[PDB]
């Protein structure tokens, strides 16, 4: 049998992500460049 | 089958949130609404 006669205290770093950057996209302003006729056609696609 | 009340979606932010949630009663919380945009004051035409 093998039994240790000494010991070495060690510290190990562990990296874990908790969150990420939030994202808020204005779909009407993204797809349509503040155009009225573009928004009138975009509204026809439902509630996407 | 009769219209008992109506909500003007451009009178105040409360009615805008009501129209966004499609409910006359809005509970406590924060809700994202339509983004504000500065409309152009006049038109500028530049040609050769």
């Amino acid at each position: 049998i093998a039994i240790p006669t000494n010991f070495t205290i060690s510290v190990t770093t562990e990296i874990l992500p908790v969150s990420m950057t939030k994202t808020s996209v204005d779909c009407t302003m993204y797809i349509c460049g503040d155009s009225t006729e573009c928004s009138n056609l975009l509204l026809q696609y439902g509630s996407f | 089958g009769t219209i008992t009340d109506a909500v003007d979606c451009a009178l105040d932010p409360l009615s805008e949130t009501k129209c966004t949630l499609k409910s006359f009663t809005v509970e406590k919380g924060i809700y994202q609404t339509s983004n504000f945009r500065v409309q152009p004051t006049e038109s500028i035409v530049r040609f050769p």
